[PDB]
């Protein structure tokens, strides 16, 4: 049986370096080679205690292209008894909830079926990250020694977060931090960087830093976190437009976990550059290789 | 004063209480002797060194006796553990621990001024002035 | 052709024992054998007129267990029409409605389809009262001579009316009702039970015939249903903690529909006596027993 | 044993620690010598009979000793209270006292095999057994 | 200054039987020659935190047939904070409340300022008590030595409570209960009879007493408390018809706290033993009494 | 005419030092003596497009006090049309609004009808500041050489930003600001201050100036500012209990705009420094005031 066989997948941080390669190896093989009957007879839930159709479609595609059947729900009883129910029905949970810590909660009375958090609140999102690392390493070669730029709501973004710690688990990657002083990147993370060796800096702006770029990961900036004025007086700080690439290496790639507002202006849509369509179609087989070593003893 | 069992000695003032409550020491069925202004005395029953272990972060200057015939067959002293169940509170308003039936727990990380303890369910770290405080 | 081959599963009194008895050894055959091909190219409508997760989940989970795709809906028009052009498109109807009675007019205008009642109203749930005496007869080995205590709203528990009445098919069985006067087991049941010469007794307490209960079936007290200060000075009569275990026979079971607020503390979850969760699996192949039987005709 | 003070004896099993956190006995500063198994003796504090008739509920078989330079100048006995204040909690979920600043209060009114227990916000009554449990 | 002067008024069971009468006597005062000037300089808050309008409609005009000017609203911050702020604004509160114990809790934080309970959950409504009182003595001459009969859902009707308790400090009343088993009077209210000796019955129907009767007072008997098809099958038993009245004494009068939906028909609006409507304009006086003597020294 | 007579009141920055004498005597004026008369036959508008009852509620009791007339309303149309149609009915329009400026936008469309700002947005609320200058003039016998200490949320409170300026007209003020780093004081605010000389500084905790403080004024930490759990670890920081005065001065006052959640605990309430209800209920002579010198020419 693979190293994930059978195993909750709830926190990046409880994912080792050897397994986010079996993953995106896996995540590879699956995208060159479909397999739609890996996982017929298998009936997985789909529970979005949350709503988020972004996310649940991504989830319930990559379900059926393994050929599992999909029961689900999205939006009193405790989180426990549920799981106590559900854990009888179905072979897999894959889950989103509001509460910090509900995946974590659910292994507890999931018995032998595995849980798959697909976000619990502000804590983790795991297979957006996978995503990203996936397509990171696809469209760069690899995951070492990489010059990433991380732009936006840096303090709030838990997608940067958990990026961020994972790419830090490879080496040689140099960071650039483009964030206003309200949003800036937390200490912890900085921390954790220094402690590593990891090499980081502060920048206002992306024009300091693009002609060395080779990820540029965009971000969610809501007008919730600040003022709706004092927005708009940073805001030019943290918004791309198709002129801002005018040095941008060759093989950059312009990253956002979506949706965008208007963080990306739509001229940048048609250059070599935006990926973050591409980038949310490798949300899929990120989704696919999670499903398929949980599930499946046998690697791809 | 005690037969055979167990003692817990200098214990700061207003915590002698806090441990008799927060650890269930009183939910037995033999002799309890307690002194305040603290000392706590039992009979007949095991302590391993994780639960005294769970006494430091309350009582950190403290020691406890294994007696056994009249005798000190030991004499174990509090170090920080690794980790602490049950007792804390996690202070993070939307962790799911709080109206499920699940034992907190906490990762403990010892800091210049300060402990650090993690919550094993919602994963965000709190000072341990934080955490104590309610 | 099975004695329900295309028939409509509307109520528990319309079931004979011998019907009873077939759902129940098709149930109990495919649990230990699995026919996940037995309904493929059957398309089931589940129709949740009244929205019911929980039931739905295990509905939905039973239909592709069996093979079957699944169409449906979660909450002008009459039914009746709706069913009209519902029956055009499906090979079976499943429904939850508000209504009584909404399940026995589909069957009028159906056709050919066959209606499956999930709950209509404060009229039936069949399939509740099915898994309900699986779980009883695959605990204790028959459904006949049986103890069965009966704690809560047994005036308005539909679920134990209908278990009650299924129950009373069966010979030698013995009941305990144990209630708060307001809530007590409406008086035509009892006509019922006494018509058949079947003991029955009422209790204030569940201590008092703990030593002799096979079956303890605990329901939802819910507080709409009185006072919330009538609530707190009865409710310690009708709620279930381990220590109430003590004298408990060996092959005790606790049953429950299904959520419990807190009819049932949690330290009774880790006790053997504990089959409320497993109840709820076994709806599944309750469920698949029933959809089996109306869509195919050979027998299991 | 002590010098100045109250003791409170022939406290039943398992209620010598409740009186110990109802009414917040041992937030003081001078001494308490306890023993379990219950028994608690306090120095040099005020004891209204008021107080110790608020210990019948709970200790209804008990004594209190007022002792003041060695000798027993004293010997009072609870016997039940007209009105219970502070540690009970309604029951009634509904009951405006559960989310706001004010100290419960109940009027007591003994019966056959009952306590009755009326709230002073929500006016409702229940048994003692009902109170007592949650 | 009068007994009643910056009082409040929270409960029945508060209010001595002289208060009682000092209460009907200044609202028959007040009803003969009204004072629309006596509360002029006053403000008034209308704090209907739980929204009631036709008992706000009432209160308020109650406030400006004297002259007092009125603040309040309908529909976080702890209620005493709420209290702890308007009682420096106004000369008395007026408050309904889902909560009970909410008036009782209000006086403890308004200091001087009196609170006069329009309703706290289902504990106490002293001004409706004091309307129904107000008009049985202003129609039967009296409140003592009265036949009494009390029709349809004792149990949960704390109005019909507060009159029995308020009509058992007179003498020599008698009263009728008629109420489904399942909405029965409760013990307490007939223990609280039987200390006192005061003489009641229980009836299936209002024909058995009709002939006896100077108060016939029904009540709302809300579908909530009981099935939708337990009502419809004792619902006759506790309907009023004008054919029911042929022969009742000629001073009887049906007393409604209002709103009816059937539990009077129509045709018993034109019999002069309609007194409904009646009852509720006399809200205006009793509450207007209620004011005038709370924040009036002297008498009217 | 009095210098505020048919004036708007939009702005504290609009407000010179003798208009803030002004408004702060004839508030003292009419408290002493209170006038109910004054403005008899006044029709005000208290037009709350955005509903706030605790405001509402201090504005209208505030023209009750006076004599006048209220209509009003609390939540397509153009603002700039509401106003023209309201302007021809009423004498004066208070207004409360979700949108920044919409009382300056009103003074263009009222014609010779005075607006009075009831707040608009994340702009304006002259009347709290009004009342708490107000207040702090009446316990502290001045507005000069005063030690004031801010704690909170000092970056989005609007309230303190508008009071700090408006004490900043006054002399030899000492500001102490206590907030956490994401939520300081804004630099326009500092720089302000640096222009005119005025100290401040920043303290972490507010035991640090506790000994030389006359006025602590405790803010709103909404939990929306910041994470859930970053509030955690940062919020003792910023919460005031009575242990907290042990070494204060006999004349300081706790001050608060309410509502409180739990910055400050309920066992200050009882001390001689808590004057946060006193506060709000000076508000009623500070918006009196107000109405006074806008609707009549002579003062009071
Ligand atoms: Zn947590
Ligand atoms: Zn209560």
């Amino acid at each position: 049986a693979n190293p994930l066989y059978q195993k909750h997948i709830i926190s990046i941080n409880d994912l080792s370096r050897d397994d986010l390669n079996l993953v995106l190896a896996t995540a590879a093989k699956l995208k060159a080679n479909p397999q739609p009957e890996l996982l017929k007879h298998k009936v997985i839930a789909s529970c979005f205690f949350e709503a988020s159709t972004r996310t649940r479609l991504s989830f319930e595609t990559s379900m059926h292209r393994l050929g599992a059947s999909v029961v689900g729900f999205s939006d009193g009883e405790t989180l426990a008894d549920t799981i106590s129910v559900i854990s009888t029905y179905v072979d897999a949970i894959v889950m989103r909830h509001p509460q910090e810590g509900a995946a974590r909660l659910a292994t507890e009375f999931s018995g032998n079926v595995p849980v798959l958090n697909a976000g619990d609140g502000s804590n983790q999102h795991p297979t957006q990250t996978l995503l990203d690392l996936f397509t990171i390493q696809e469209t760069q070669g690899r995951l070492d020694n990489l010059h990433v730029a991380m732009v936006g709501d840096l303090k709030y973004g838990r997608t940067v977060h958990s990026l961020t710690q994972a790419l830090a688990k490879f080496d040689g990657n140099r960071f650039y931090f483009i964030a206003p002083d309200a949003l800036a990147m937390p200490q912890y993370i900085l921390d954790m960087l220094d402690e590593k060796g990891i090499a980081w800096s502060l920048h206002s702006s992306i024009e300091e830093v693009m002609a060395e770029v080779d990820i540029l990961y965009m971000t969610r900036v809501q007008k919730e976190r600040l003022d709706p004025s004092e927005y708009a007086n940073v805001k030019a700080q943290f918004v791309l437009r198709a002129s801002d690439l005018h040095n941008a290496k060759a093989n950059m790639k312009v990253l956002h976990p979506l949706p965008r507002v208007d963080e990306i202006a739509t001229d940048v849509d048609k250059t070599p550059h935006a990926w973050y369509f591409q980038q949310a179609g490798n949300g899929i087989f990120a989704r696919q290789a999670l499903l398929a070593l949980v599930l499946n003893r046998d690697l791809v | 004063a005690i037969k055979r069992g167990t003692v817990i000695d200098h214990i700061p003032a207003q915590i002698g209480f806090k441990l008799l409550s927060l650890f269930k020491l009183t939910e037995t069925d033999q002799r309890i002797t307690i002194g305040l202004n603290d000392l706590i005395k039992i009979e007949n029953t095991f302590l391993s060194e994780d639960q005294v272990d769970q006494l430091a972060l309350y009582a950190p200057q403290a020691t406890v006796n294994r007696i056994d015939n009249y005798e000190v067959v030991g004499k174990s002293r509090p170090s920080l553990p690794e980790r602490i169940d049950n007792v804390l509170v996690c202070p993070n308003s939307n962790c799911i621990s709080h109206a499920e039936p699940v034992s907190s727990s906490f990762a403990v990380r010892k800091r210049a001024n300060d402990i650090a303890l993690k919550c094993k369910y919602c994963e965000k770290e709190f000072s341990h002035n934080v955490v104590l405080a309610n």
